[PDB]
């Protein structure tokens, strides 16, 4: 791997200083960083030609740049607020707009920690009226009750990840869509045949990773401390 | 002064169709132009680019984009849709002599051809021993399209497309829950306009 880029995920609170690394091999004189945000594209935020040459991008407000070294370029968000939620790129490119990008950084930046919260997951089996009717059966996982937006969502059968048969909404949606910090659901569908359901040694599990809390983090409520984690739910193949 | 455009953010193609997202640029001296296609959390992959040599660049895929300078274009094009063309795309140009500066994107979106449409609304029990349950819209073919919830407390999913590869088979579906006891599948999808025959089992 050329570029390269840390952390790949985070979650911080407002009015936080948040460090960004980008380290190449290859030794271009010219690198980037560059923020995506849906609907926008990619926007340049600052990019460098060589070690101490710094140039504005579109959007440098809020943000500061280090060139340490032709190896490496450093985003620093100076006082972390919420529209700064990003996923965050840095590129290199050659003397011929040949780019290369680092695979990214998913940043959340939330006002107030005490909302994090790890999703509830539910399996919900097939209708036997889907089963008569067409002779497949359409599996649902839903995830609630998760705060910040930040899951990743996968199907399990038999112990092996799969994708075929599976959609998964592209967003969660907002349970309470009045509130600016609303925790968030989201569905997925496995479908297979009604035969490979109707075997009670199949196993099926939809797996939510969340990203929350570290270690770090200072915790006060009563409540599980909300930290990255994991949450799944499981159904057995069944005839009746 | 250097600008690209994309109009759209979302666009549909008919499976096996032709394939065409637009892309303008307004530089004066012609620019470098490049197409990258992004998957879901993933990063950003060139699919081709201009750089001054053959004017029909073809690209990875069957993908292919014509620079033509005199409309200031340079669409990118692929014979026939795919399920796994779904994807966000984004031209981009040349600026300054310095940077690679990007379109706002446009997301394909690939309309399965549903030829023997089976619409259905289904009840769905939790695998433990909650009585919760969601209601499932499935098997509708393109005509119909899931309008969003009238009642805060109803929530429904936009439509999503499964392809079962071992069945080489593909449906649309849509979601609808409520944390109401009373909430019925029979009403769930009343705010959408549904195929007139529409099953409902009981």
């Amino acid at each position: 791997a050329d570029v390269t880029q840390t952390p790949r995920n985070r979650i911080t609170k407002t009015g936080k200083r948040i460090m960004l690394e980008c380290s190449q091999t290859k030794g271009h004189d010219r690198m980037y960083w560059y923020r995506q945000d849906p609907g926008l594209g990619l926007r340049l935020i600052y990019y460098s030609f060589d070690v101490k040459d710094i140039n504005k991008g579109e959007i440098s407000d809020g943000y500061s740049v280090s060139r340490q070294a032709q190896a490496k370029f450093s985003l620093s968000l100076e006082s972390a607020i919420p529209n700064q939620t990003a996923l965050y790129f840095c590129a290199t490119s050659d003397e011929s707009y040949g780019y290369t990008f680092g695979s990214g950084t998913r940043l959340t930046v939330v006002e107030d920690l005490n909302k994090v919260s790890p999703p509830e997951v539910a399996v919900f089996e097939p209708s036997e009226a889907e089963i008569s009717h067409t002779q497949k059966a359409t599996l649902v996982c839903l995830a609630t009750g998760f705060y910040p937006d930040h899951v990743e969502l996968s199907w399990w059968v038999n112990g092996k990840e799969v994708h075929s048969g599976v959609c998964t909404d592209p967003q969660p949606l907002k349970e309470q869509p009045a509130l600016n910090d609303s925790r968030y659901s989201l569905s997925s569908r496995l479908r297979v045949s009604a035969t490979f359901w109707q075997n009670p040694r199949n196993h099926f599990r939809c797996q939510v990773q969340f990203y929350g809390l570290s270690e770090n983090d200072e915790w006060t409520q009563d409540r599980a401390k909300p930290v990255t984690q994991i949450v799944s739910a499981e159904a057995w193949g069944r005839a009746d | 002064a250097q600008s690209v455009t994309q109009l759209g953010s979302h666009v549909s193609v008919s499976e096996g169709a032709l394939v065409l997202l637009r892309c303008n640029y307004s530089s004066s001296v012609p620019p470098y132009l490049f197409w990258y296609v992004q998957y879901p959390n993933q990063g950003l992959q060139l699919l081709l680019k201009y750089t001054s040599a053959a004017t029909l660049v073809k690209g990875i895929n069957g993908f292919e984009a014509e620079f033509k300078k005199s409309e200031t274009s340079f669409h990118l094009t692929k014979p026939s849709a795919h399920m796994s063309d779904a994807a966000e795309y984004f031209c981009a140009v040349s600026e300054q002599d310095d940077k690679i500066i990007f379109g706002k994107g446009t997301r394909l979106h690939i309309l399965p051809n549903i030829q023997n449409p089976d619409p259905a609304v289904y009840q769905l029990r939790d695998s433990k021993s909650s009585d919760k349950s969601v209601c499932l819209f499935t098997d509708f073919d393109s005509q119909t399209n899931v309008s969003q919830s009238k009642d805060s407390d109803v929530y429904i999913t936009d439509k999503c497309v499964l392809d079962m590869r071992s069945m080489d088979f593909k449906s649309n579906s849509a979601v609808a829950w409520s944390n109401k006891s009373d909430f019925a599948c029979a009403n769930a999808f009343n705010n959408s306009i549904i195929p007139e025959d529409t099953f409902f089992p009981s």
